[PDB]
C-alpha cells in the first residue's frame, strides 16, 4: 500500500498531471483503472508477435513473479 | 523417538490406553486415585505421535502428554 | 507368562493386492499376527480388500505394527477373537510383542512397573531458561 | 477559506459539474416521447439533481479545486454539521443499542437456562429493556460511579 | 410383487418441533453450550442418514424434500413469467427483434439507482437480461402478455400443488420401503411416461401451435395481426394454408403414408436464414422420434406381468476371466444406498449439462439467439459451471457411500473389491499421465514465452514457426461436413455450420455462425483442457479410492468421512479425508472451467462473432488475433485480460456501473477467502480468548461461549468465499464486455 | 561519459553475455555508448560516487582493489 | 399457538424482522429526505 | 513361503517369505563373441576406475566448454556477432 501510494503520487507529479491523482485516488476503481491498468501498457507490450523491446526482460520478470506468487498458494 | 509422560493427576479411566493405535500405553497398579491404577508408557519407541491419547484424556489439563522429538522409520509411519 | 513361539499355520484366503509387503520387509522388520477362528468368515484386510479367515489357526504378514493392531482390534470388537502378533527381523529373530504379559494393556495387571510417570501436575514443570546449556528437557525432571 | 477552499456557491466547477450532469440527462431525454413514463422519470431525476445542488450550495460547504465538496472535522464552529452533530447522534444511538444489549444479557444471566434465552429471545423482557434505553448515558454514568460496571475477578491464562 | 404400499398418518402435524431447533439430532437436541452448536445445527440439517438407521424414514424424507425443491422451482418459473409479463418490453422486442434489447427487470428510484435503468429500446427502461427467455417465448409462439400472465398463475398453482403433495406424502400417507425399491417399475414409468409422453406432448404443441405462428412471424406478418393459437385448431383451413399436408387429416399416419407429412416433418440441417436458428420442422420430427424411442425403451424391464428383463440377472450374467465375479453384488448396493445413486446421477447430470452447453452454442435452437452474443456467452458459461459443480459432487457423495454404506461381506471378489485391490497402480499411472500432460503442454507455452522474449520467433510453436496441427480434429470436421452427400444422404445440409464445409448465415448485419478453423493454438488449448481434466480426476479418484484406509492410516474408515486430521504424528496427517480431497477437487474444477470459458470467449470473439457489411466482407470483434496471440501467456495477459477488461473498468456513470461494482466486490471477496484458507484455528481461538476477557471486564460476556470455527468449517468457508469471488469476477467481466460490444 | 553529461546519459550496470539470445535481443539491449548488450543501473551508485569526488575509472579500480584488501583483512 | 410464538422468537426470524423494519425505515427516510450529506441542524 | 499348503511364512526360507526374488534375472554366461570382448576389455577398460573417471570428466568438460565458448564463430552465436544496427535513443533523449 505504501509503495503504491508513493509511486502513483510521484508519477502524477512527474507527468505534471496531479489532478488525475487528486480526483481518482478517492475511490478504489480510480486506483485500479488509472494506476495499474493504465501504467501496465508498455510493460505488457515488452514482447509481442511484432517483435520485442528493451522492456522484454521486465515483461518476462513480471510474468515470472505472477507465476511464483501463484505457485506459493 | 517421541516421549510420553504421565502426570499424577490421572484418574485411571483407561481411555488413553484404549485409544492408542500402536500399544504404547498400559495400565499399572497405583495408589492415589479411586480406581487405584495409573497409566504407563513403556513402549515409547513405537509411538507415532498421533496424540489420540491426549484427545481421550478427561482432565482440566492433560494427565498424558506427548512431546514430539527425533523421527524414525517407525515414528514416520512408513510401510516402505 | 511364557511368550508363545511361531509355527506353520495356514494363511487367510486372499486373492492378492498391491498393498502388501515391500522391500522394507526384505531389508528391515515385518510383522506377523496370529489368531484362531471358530468358523470361516469374511473380514476386511487392513491393506484394502476382503479376505476369508480359515477355521482354526491363521497367520498374516503385515508391514506395520499399526496394521496388525488395527486388524486385531477389529477382530476383538467384532468377532470376539483373541490374537497375538510378533516382530520378525531379516536374520530370523522373532520378537513377541502385543500381549506382552498375556493381559491386554487396558486391564491392570500385577508385576507391571510404571514408566514415564511424573509425580506432579503438568503445571509444575520448570522453565526452559532455568535449564539453559543443559541437556534436560524440563519434562524429564 | 480553510486550507484555501472556496465556498460551493462561489466556486466554479461546482456549477460546471451541475451543468454537465443536467446536459447528460437531457441528452438521454432526447430519445423518448414527452408524455411517456421514461420522460417523467428522467425529469424527476433532473429536478432531484437541481434540488441537491441548490441545497449543497446553500448549506455552506467548502469546495476544492476539482469542484467537489470537502469536509472539515477539526472542531470548527462553522462546520459542526459536517462531523460533530452526526457523530453525537451516532454515539447516542450506538450507546443505546449497546447498553440495552448489555442489560438484556445481565438480566438473562440469572435464569433456569441462560443459553435457551440466548438463542430464543424473550420478547417481552427484550422490549422492556429496549424501551428503557432512552436515558442510557445517565444509567451508564450511574453504574460507573456505583462500581457495578466493571469486574475484578476474571479468568486469565498462565502469565 | 409391485404394488402400492403406504402407511396412514405416520407423523403428526404440529409446531412443537419448530420450537426445538435441534430435534432431528440426539446430541443437538440438548441445546447449545458453545457457538459450535449453531454451525452444527445448520450443517447437519438435511443429512438424513446420519440421524436414523432405518431406510424407510430416510426414503420418506428424501421424497418429501424433493417435492419441496420442485415447489421452489415452480415459484421461480412463475416469477420469471410474471416479471416478463409486467416489467418487460417483450411485445416491442417481438416487433423488432434485432434492435430492441431484451429487458425484464426494473429498479425503483431510491438512492440514485435510476442510472441502472438503461435505454434498451421500445420506449422502455430497465436492466438488459441475458437469460434468453424472450427467444424461448418467441419459439413457443407467445405473442401477448396475457399468455405469460396465465402461465405465471398456472406456475403458482403448481407450486401450491407440490407443497400439498410433499405435506401429504410425509405427514399423512408415507410410502413403505418396499415401494421405493421397485427400481424396475420406477425405470419403466419414468422412462416411458416422463420422457416419451412429455416429448410427444411437446411435439404436439409444436406441430399444432408453434409451426404456424413462427411461420407467419418469419414471413413478416405483424404480431398483432396473427391469429390466436386455438384458431389453428378450430379452423384447420388456416393450418392447411400454411402447411398443405394438414388437409389430409390423420389418414396418412394410420395408413403408413408418412411421406405425406414431409412439409412439416423435415430432416434438414443448418439454420433458418431469417432468424439464425434451427428449423422448427426438424425439431418436430425429432421430439416425435425421441418420444417414440423412449416409449419403446420404457417397456423393457420386468414387472407384475411376467415379460421383461430383470436387472439383477443381467448384472450377474456379465462377468469374465479378467474380473472374477464381475458385476455381481451391484444391485443390492444400488437398491440399498441413496448415496451411490446420488453419485451416479450427479456425474451423469453434470456431463449432460456440459454436452448441452456445447451443442447449444454449436446449433442455436432458438430464433434470434445466435446473433444475441450476450445470451450465447451467458448460457454457455452458466451451464458449463453447473456441470462442473455436479461432477465434483458425484465424487463427493461416492466417497460418502464408500465410507458409510460399504460392506465387505457382500463384496468379496466383484469389480468393486478388485478395483480397491489394484488402486496403487491406478493412482501411479494417473500421476504419470498428469505430469506428462502438464510438462508437454504448459512447458510448450513457457517455451513460446521464452523464445518470444529472446527475439527468436522462428523457434516457437506457432503456425508460422514450427507447427503442431490437429490432424484428427481437422479430419473429423471434413468428414462431418461431407455427410449430406455420402453417409447421411437424406439430409439437406450438415448438422451445424461449424464444420469446415458450409457457408455464412447473417441476421441483421451480424454473423450467426461460421466455419471454425483449427490450428496450432487449438491443439495447445485442447491439450491444456486434457491436462486439467485428468488432474481433477486424479484428485477426486485418489480421494474416493483411499477413503477407507491406506498405508499411512490403516483405520481411516473409523474416523469417518469428514474429519480434520489424525494428529501431527507420522510426519503430519493433515487433510487425509475424502472431504478434503473434494475440497481440493473444487479448486481444480474451478481452474479447468475458467480456462474452458476463456478459450470459448476469445475464440468466438476472434473468429466467429462480428459484423458483416455489403459485398459480404466480415469484420470480427478482435480481428482474428487468437491464432497469433494465444500461443503465449503474455499474449493472453495482454490481448485478453488487459484489452477486454476496458469495458468493465470504464462502466462507471453508465447503466453498466453495477457490473464494475460487482467486479471490484468479487476481487475483494476472493481476496477475503485467503485469510480463512491460509490460517489455522489456534491463533483465532487465542485472540478470541483475549476479546472474551475484554467483554468479561464489563460484565457483558455471552452465555453461549464463543469458539473459533472448526478446522473443516474453516476450509469450507475459505473454499466457498474463494469460488464465489472468482466466479463473480468472471461474471461481471463477461457481462460488461459482451453487453458493450455485442 | 555519464560524468560529462549527467542528464543525458544512461548509467551502465554490467555487460550481458547470454548464449541463449538471438540477434534482435542483442540489438535491443545495446544502450548507452556501449559496444554490446548492457544493463542500465538503477541503484544510484553513479550519483553517489560522482558526488564524493570519484571522477575516472582508475579511481573506481583503486577502490575495488582496496576493498578486496579489506575483505581479506 | 404457544409453539408458534416460541418459533417466531428464534434468532434468525427475529433478526429478519428487525433488519427488514430497519431497512424499510432507512429506505423511506432516504425517499423523503434524499441526498443528505451534512446535518442541517 | 514353504509352498506346501496355504502356509506362506517359513523362517527357514526368509527370502521366499519376504518376496526377495529376481523377476527377470538370467544367468546364462554366453552372450557375446570372444574377440569383441577382447577389444572392448582392452580399450574401454581404462575408464573402469571411478576417481580417475571423475577427474577426467571434469577437466574434459571444462576444457571443451571453454574452448567452444571462446572460439565460436560469430556466424553461429548471436552474442559473439554483436549489434549491427544504429542504437535507439531513450525517451527523454537519454542514451
Ligand atoms: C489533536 C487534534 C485536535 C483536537 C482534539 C481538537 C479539539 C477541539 N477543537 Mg480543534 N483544531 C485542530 C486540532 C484539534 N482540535 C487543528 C489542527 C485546527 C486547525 C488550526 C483546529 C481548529 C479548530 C477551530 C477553529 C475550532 C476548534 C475547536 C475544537 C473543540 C470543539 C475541541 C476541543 C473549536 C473550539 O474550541 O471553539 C472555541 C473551534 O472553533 N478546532
Ligand atoms: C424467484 C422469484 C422472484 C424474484 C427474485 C423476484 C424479484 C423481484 N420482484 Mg417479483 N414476483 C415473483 C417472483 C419473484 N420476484 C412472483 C412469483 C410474483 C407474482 C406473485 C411477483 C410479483 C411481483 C410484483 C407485483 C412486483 C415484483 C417486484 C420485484 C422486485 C422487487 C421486489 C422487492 O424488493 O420487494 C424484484 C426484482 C416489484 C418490482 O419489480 O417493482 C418494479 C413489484 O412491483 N414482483
Ligand atoms: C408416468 C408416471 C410417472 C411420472 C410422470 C413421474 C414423474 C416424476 N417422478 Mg416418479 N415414480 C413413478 C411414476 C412416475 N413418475 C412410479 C411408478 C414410482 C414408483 C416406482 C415413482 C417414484 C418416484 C420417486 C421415488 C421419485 C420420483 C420423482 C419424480 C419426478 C422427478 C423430477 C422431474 O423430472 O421433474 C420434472 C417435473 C415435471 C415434468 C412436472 C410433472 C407434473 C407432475 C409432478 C406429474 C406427476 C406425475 C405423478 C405420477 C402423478 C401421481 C398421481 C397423483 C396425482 C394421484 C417426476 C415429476 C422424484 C421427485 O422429484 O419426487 C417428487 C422422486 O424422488 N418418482
Ligand atoms: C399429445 C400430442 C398431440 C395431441 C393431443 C394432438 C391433438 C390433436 N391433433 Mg395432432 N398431431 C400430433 C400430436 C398431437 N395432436 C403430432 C405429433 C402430429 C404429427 C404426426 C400431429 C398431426 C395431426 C394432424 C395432421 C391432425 C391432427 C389433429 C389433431 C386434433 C384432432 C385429434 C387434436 C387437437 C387433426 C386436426 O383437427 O388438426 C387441427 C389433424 O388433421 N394432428
Ligand atoms: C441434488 C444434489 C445433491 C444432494 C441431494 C446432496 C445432498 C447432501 N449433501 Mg451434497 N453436494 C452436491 C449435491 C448434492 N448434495 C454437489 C454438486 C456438491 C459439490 C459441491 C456437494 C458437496 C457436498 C459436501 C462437501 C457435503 C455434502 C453433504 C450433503 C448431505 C447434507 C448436506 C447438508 O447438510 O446441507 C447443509 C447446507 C448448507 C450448509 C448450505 C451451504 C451452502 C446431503 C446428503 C455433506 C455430507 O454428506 O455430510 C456427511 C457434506 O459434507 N455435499
Ligand atoms: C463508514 C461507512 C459509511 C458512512 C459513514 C456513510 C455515510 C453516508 N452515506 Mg453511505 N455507503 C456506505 C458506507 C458509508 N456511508 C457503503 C458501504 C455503501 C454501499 C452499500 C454506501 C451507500 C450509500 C448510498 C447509496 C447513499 C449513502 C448515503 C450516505 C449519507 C447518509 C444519508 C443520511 O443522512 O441518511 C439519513 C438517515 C438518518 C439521519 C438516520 C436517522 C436514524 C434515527 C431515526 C435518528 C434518531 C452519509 C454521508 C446517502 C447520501 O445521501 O449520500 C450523500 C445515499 O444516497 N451511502
Ligand atoms: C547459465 C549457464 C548456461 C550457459 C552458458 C548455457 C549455454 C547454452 N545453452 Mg543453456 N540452459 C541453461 C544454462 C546455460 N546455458 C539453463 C539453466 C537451462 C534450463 C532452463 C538451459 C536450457 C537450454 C536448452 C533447452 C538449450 C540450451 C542451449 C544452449 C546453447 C545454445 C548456444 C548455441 O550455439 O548452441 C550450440 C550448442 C552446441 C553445439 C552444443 C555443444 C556444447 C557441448 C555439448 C559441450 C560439452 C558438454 C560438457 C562436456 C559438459 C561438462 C559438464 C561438467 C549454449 C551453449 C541449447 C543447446 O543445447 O544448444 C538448447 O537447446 N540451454
Ligand atoms: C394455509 C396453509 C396452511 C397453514 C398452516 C395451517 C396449520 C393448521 C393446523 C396444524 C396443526 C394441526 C394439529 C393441531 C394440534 C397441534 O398442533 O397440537 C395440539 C396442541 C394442543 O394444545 P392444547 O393446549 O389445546 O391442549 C393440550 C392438551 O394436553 C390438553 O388439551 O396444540 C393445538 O391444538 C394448536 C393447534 C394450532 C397450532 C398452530 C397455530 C397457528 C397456525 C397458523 C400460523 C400462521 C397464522 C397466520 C395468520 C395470518
Ligand atoms: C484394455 C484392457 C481390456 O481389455 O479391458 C477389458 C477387460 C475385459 O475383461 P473380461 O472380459 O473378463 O470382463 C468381463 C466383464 O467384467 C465385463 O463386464 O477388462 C480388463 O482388462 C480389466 C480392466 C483393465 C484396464 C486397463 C487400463
Ligand atoms: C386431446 C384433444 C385436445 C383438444 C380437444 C378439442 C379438440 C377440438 C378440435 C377438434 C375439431 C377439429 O376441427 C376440424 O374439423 C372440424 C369438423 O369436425 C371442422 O369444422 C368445420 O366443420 C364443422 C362441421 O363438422 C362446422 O361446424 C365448422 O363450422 C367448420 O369449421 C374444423 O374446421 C376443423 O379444424
Ligand atoms: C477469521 C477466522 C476465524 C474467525 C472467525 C469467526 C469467529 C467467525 C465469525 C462469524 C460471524 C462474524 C459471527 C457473527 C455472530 C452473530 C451472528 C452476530 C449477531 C449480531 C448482528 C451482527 C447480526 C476462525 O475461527 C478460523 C478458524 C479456522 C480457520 C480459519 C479461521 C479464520 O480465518
Ligand atoms: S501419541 Fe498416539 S501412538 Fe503415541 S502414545 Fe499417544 S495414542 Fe499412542
Ligand atoms: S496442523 Fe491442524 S490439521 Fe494438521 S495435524 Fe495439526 S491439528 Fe491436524
Amino acid at each position: 500500500w505504501v509503495t503504491f501510494y508513493w509511486h502513483w503520487k510521484h508519477i502524477t507529479l512527474w507527468q505534471g498531471n496531479v489532478a488525475q491523482f487528486n480526483e481518482s485516488s478517492t475511490y478504489l476503481m480510480g486506483w485500479l483503472r488509472d494506476y495499474l491498468w493504465l501504467n501496465s501498457s508498455q510493460l505488457i507490450n515488452g514482447y509481442n508477435p511484432f517483435g520485442m523491446n528493451s522492456l522484454s526482460v521486465w515483461a518476462w520478470m513480471f510474468l515470472f513473479g505472477h507465476l511464483v506468487w501463484a505457485t506459493g498458494f | 523417538a517421541h516421549s510420553v509422560k504421565i502426570y499424577d493427576t490421572c484418574i485411571g479411566c483407561t481411555q488413553c490406553v484404549r485409544a492408542c493405535p500402536t500399544d504404547v500405553l498400559e495400565m499399572v497398579p497405583w495408589d492415589g486415585c479411586k480406581a487405584s491404577q495409573i497409566a504407563s508408557a513403556p513402549r515409547t519407541e513405537d509411538c507415532v505421535g498421533c496424540k489420540r491419547c491426549e484427545s481421550a484424556c478427561p482432565t482440566d489439563f492433560l494427565s498424558v502428554r506427548v512431546y514430539l522429538g527425533a523421527e524414525t522409520t517407525r515414528s514416520m509411519g512408513l510401510a516402505y | 507368562t511364557p511368550p508363545t513361539l511361531n509355527a506353520d499355520t495356514p494363511a487367510p484366503i486372499f486373492g492378492g493386492s498391491t498393498g502388501g509387503l515391500l522391500r522394507k520387509a526384505q531389508v528391515e522388520e515385518f510383522y506377523v499376527i496370529t489368531w484362531e477362528s471358530p468358523k470361516e468368515q469374511i473380514f476386511e484386510m487392513p491393506t484394502g480388500g476382503a479376505a476369508i479367515m480359515r477355521s482354526g489357526p491363521n497367520l498374516l504378514k503385515l508391514a506395520r505394527k499399526e496394521q496388525c493392531l488395527a486388524l486385531g482390534a477389529r477382530l476383538r470388537t467384532k468377532f470376539k477373537i483373541q490374537y497375538q502378533f510378533y516382530r520378525v527381523f531379516p536374520n530370523g529373530e522373532v520378537q513377541y510383542l502385543h500381549p506382552k504379559d498375556g493381559v491386554y494393556p487396558e486391564k491392570v495387571n500385577a508385576g507391571r512397573s510404571p514408566v514415564g510417570v511424573n509425580n506432579r501436575s503438568i503445571g509444575k514443570n520448570a522453565n526452559p531458561a532455568e535449564l539453559k546449556f543443559a541437556h534436560k528437557q524440563a519434562y524429564d525432571l | 477559506d480553510v486550507a484555501g477552499l472556496t465556498p460551493c456557491k462561489e466556486s466554479k466547477g461546482f456549477a460546471k459539474r451541475e451543468k454537465q450532469e443536467i446536459k447528460k440527462l437531457e441528452s438521454r431525454l432526447k430519445l423518448y416521447a414527452p408524455d411517456s413514463a421514461p420522460a417523467l422519470a428522467l425529469n424527476a431525476t433532473i429536478e432531484k439533481t437541481k434540488r441537491r445542488f441548490a441545497f449543497y450550495g446553500n448549506e455552506g460547504l467548502l469546495c476544492g479545486t476539482d469542484g467537489l465538496p470537502h469536509l472539515i472535522v477539526d472542531g470548527d464552529q462553522a462546520h459542526l454539521g459536517e462531523f460533530v452533530y452526526p457523530g453525537l447522534v451516532f454515539l447516542y444511538i450506538a450507546g443505546w443499542i449497546g447498553w440495552v444489549g448489555r442489560a438484556y444479557l445481565i438480566d438473562v444471566r440469572t435464569s433456569k437456562k441462560p443459553t435457551e434465552k440466548e438463542i430464543i429471545i424473550d420478547v417481552p423482557l427484550a422490549l422492556r429493556i429496549m424501551s428503557k434505553g432512552l436515558t442510557w448515558p445517565v444509567a451508564a454514568i450511574g453504574e460507573l460511579r456505583s462500581g457495578k460496571l466493571v469486574e475484578k475477578s476474571a479468568n486469565i491464562t498462565v502469565s | 410383487e409391485v404394488k402400492i404400499m403406504v402407511e396412514k398418518d405416520p407423523v403428526k402435524t404440529s409446531f412443537e418441533k419448530w420450537a426445538k431447533p435441534g430435534h432431528f439430532s440426539r446430541t443437538l437436541a440438548k441445546g447449545p453450550n458453545t457457538t459450535t452448536w449453531i454451525w452444527n445445527l445448520h450443517a447437519d440439517a438435511h443429512d438424513f442418514d446420519s440421524h436414523t438407521n432405518d431406510l424407510e424414514e430416510i426414503s420418506r424424507k428424501v421424497f418429501s424434500a424433493h417435492f419441496g425443491q420442485l415447489a421452489v422451482i415452480f415459484i421461480w418459473l412463475s416469477g420469471m413469467y410474471f416479471h416478463g409479463a409486467r416489467f418487460s418490453n417483450y411485445e416491442a422486442w417481438l416487433s423488432d427483434p434485432t434492435h430492441i434489447k431484451p429487458s425484464a427487470q426494473v429498479v425503483w428510484p431510491i438512492v440514485g439507482q435510476k442510472i441502472l435503468n438503461g435505454d434498451v429500446g421500445g420506449g422502455f427502461q430497465g436492466i438488459q437480461i441475458t437469460s434468453g427467455f424472450f427467444q424461448l417465448w418467441r419459439a413457443s409462439g407467445i405473442t401477448s402478455e396475457l399468455q405469460l400472465y396465465t402461465t405465471a398463475i398456472g406456475g403458482l398453482i403448481f407450486a401450491a400443488l407440490m407443497l400439498f403433495a410433499g405435506w401429504f406424502h410425509y405427514h399423512k400417507a408415507a410410502p413403505k420401503l418396499a415401494w421405493f425399491q421397485n427400481v424396475e417399475s420406477m425405470l419403466n414409468h419414468h422412462l416411458a411416461g416422463l420422457l416419451g409422453l412429455g416429448s410427444l406432448a411437446w411435439a404436439g404443441h409444436q406441430v399444432h401451435v408453434s409451426l404456424p405462428i413462427n411461420r407467419l412471424l418469419d414471413a413478416g406478418v405483424d404480431p398483432k395481426e396473427i391469429p390466436l393459437p386455438h384458431e389453428f385448431i378450430l379452423n384447420r383451413d388456416l393450418l392447411a394454408q400454411l402447411y398443405p399436408s394438414f388437409s389430409k387429416g390423420l389418414t396418412p399416419f394410420f395408413t403408413l403414408n408418412w411421406s405425406e407429412y414431409s412439409d412439416f416433418l423435415t430432416f434438414r440441417g443448418g439454420l433458418n436464414p431469417v432468424t439464425g436458428g434451427l428449423w422448427l420442422t426438424d425439431t418436430a420430427h425429432h421430439h416425435l422420434a425421441i418420444a417414440v424411442l423412449f416409449l419403446v425403451a420404457g417397456h423393457m424391464y420386468r414387472t407384475n406381468f411376467g415379460i421383461g428383463h430383470s436387472m439383477k440377472e443381467i448384472l450377474e450374467a456379465h462377468k469374465g476371466p479378467f474380473t472374477g465375479e464381475g458385476h455381481k453384488g451391484l444391485y443390492e448396493i444400488l437398491t440399498t444406498s441413496w448415496h451411490a445413486q446420488l453419485a451416479i446421477n450427479l456425474a451423469m447430470l453434470g456431463s449432460l449439462t456440459i454436452i448441452v452447453a456445447h451443442h447449444m452454442y454449436a446449433m442455436p435452437p432458438y430464433p434470434y439467439l445466435a446473433t444475441d452474443y450476450a445470451t450465447q456467452l451467458s448460457l454457455f458459461t452458466h451451464h458449463m459451471w453447473i456441470g462442473g459443480f455436479l461432477v465434483v459432487g458425484a465424487a463427493a457423495h461416492a466417497a460418502i457411500f464408500m465410507v458409510r454404506d460399504y460392506d465387505p461381506t457382500t463384496q468379496y471378489n466383484n469389480l468393486l473389491d478388485r478395483v480397491l485391490r489394484h488402486r496403487d497402480a491406478i493412482i501411479s499411472h494417473l500421476n504419470w499421465v498428469c505430469i506428462f500432460l502438464g510438462f508437454h503442454s504448459f512447458g510448450l507455452y513457457i517455451h513460446n514465452d521464452t523464445m518470444s522474449a529472446l527475439g527468436r520467433p522462428q523457434d516457437m510453436f506457432s503456425d508460422t514457426a514450427i507447427q503442431l496441427q490437429p490432424v484428427f480434429a481437422q479430419w473429423i470436421q471434413n468428414t462431418h461436413a461431407l455427410a449430406p452427400s455420402l453417409t447421411a444422404p437424406n439430409a439437406t445440409a450438415s448438422t451445424s455450420l461449424t464444420w469446415g464445409g458450409g457457408d455464412l448465415v447473417a441476421v441483421g448485419g451480424k454473423v450467426a455462425l461460421l466455419p471454425i478453423p483449427l490450428g496450432t493454438a487449438d491443439f495447445l488449448v485442447h491439450h491444456i483442457h486434457a491436462f486439467t481434466i485428468h488432474v481433477t480426476v486424479l484428485i477426486l479418484l485418489k480421494g474416493v479410492l483411499f477413503a477407507r484406509s491406506s498405508r499411512l492410516i490403516p483405520d481411516k474408515a473409523n474416523l469417518g468421512f469428514r474429519f480434520p486430521c489424525d494428529g501431527p504424528g507420522r510426519g503430519g496427517t493433515c487433510q487425509v479425508s475424502a472431504w478434503d480431497h473434494v475440497f481440493l477437487g473444487l479448486f481444480w474444477m474451478y481452474n479447468a472451467i475458467s480456462v474452458v470459458i476463456f478459450h470459448f470467449s476469445w475464440k468466438m470473439q476472434s473468429d466467429v462473432w462480428g459484423s458483416i457489411s455489403d459485398q459480404g466482407v466480415v469484420t470480427h470483434i478482435t480481428g482474428g488475433n487468437f491464432a497469433q496471440s494465444s500461443i503465449t501467456i503474455n499474449g493472453w495477459l495482454r490481448d485478453f485480460l488487459w484489452a477486454q477488461a476496458s469495458q468493465v473498468i470504464q462502466s462507471y456513470g453508465s447503466s453498466l456501473s453495477a457490473y464494475g461494482l460487482l467486479f471490484l466486490g468479487a476481487h475483494f471477496v476472493w481476496a477475503f477467502s485467503l485469510m480463512f484458507l491460509f490460517s489455522g484455528r489456534g491463533y483465532w481461538q487465542e485472540l478470541i480468548e483475549s476479546i472474551v476477557w475484554a467483554h468479561n471486564k464489563l460484565k457483558v460476556a455471552p452465555a453461549i461461549q464463543p469458539r473459533a470455527l472448526s478446522i473443516v468449517q474453516g476450509r469450507a468457508v475459505g473454499v466457498a468465499h474463494y469460488l464465489l469471488g472468482g466466479i463473480a469476477t468472471t461474471w461481471a467481466f463477461f457481462l460488461a464486455r459482451i453487453i458493450s460490444v455485442g | 561519459a555519464w560524468g560529462q553529461d549527467p542528464l543525458h546519459v544512461r548509467p551502465i550496470a554490467h555487460a550481458i553475455w547470454d548464449p541463449h539470445f538471438g540477434q534482435p535481443a542483442v540489438e535491443a539491449f545495446t544502450r548507452g555508448g556501449a559496444s554490446g548488450p548492457v544493463n542500465i543501473a538503477y541503484s544510484g551508485v553513479y550519483q553517489w560516487w560522482y558526488t564524493i569526488g570519484l571522477r575516472t575509472n582508475q579511481d573506481l579500480y583503486g577502490g575495488s582493489i582496496f576493498l578486496l584488501f579489506v575483505s581479506a583483512l | 399457538m404457544q409453539d408458534v410464538k416460541t418459533y417466531l422468537s428464534t434468532a434468525p426470524v427475529l433478526a429478519t424482522l428487525w433488519f427488514g423494519f430497519l431497512a424499510g425505515l432507512l429506505i423511506e427516510i432516504n425517499r423523503f429526505f434524499p441526498d443528505a450529506l451534512v446535518l442541517p441542524l | 513361503k514353504y509352498g506346501e499348503k496355504s502356509v506362506y511364512f517359513d523362517l527357514g526360507e526368509i527370502d521366499n517369505t519376504t518376496g526377495n526374488w529376481d523377476l527377470y534375472g538370467n544367468d546364462d554366461p554366453n552372450r557375446y563373441n570372444g574377440f569383441q570382448n577382447k577389444f572392448f576389455e582392452t580399450f574401454a577398460g581404462a575408464f573402469t576406475k571411478r576417481g580417475l573417471l571423475l577427474k577426467f570428466l571434469v577437466l574434459g568438460g571444462a576444457t571443451t566448454i571453454g574452448y567452444l565458448g571462446s572460439t565460436s564463430s560469430p556466424d553461429l552465436l548471436a552474442i559473439k556477432n554483436g549489434p549491427k544496427q544504429v542504437p535507439v535513443m531513450g525517451p527523454r533523449g537519454r542514451k
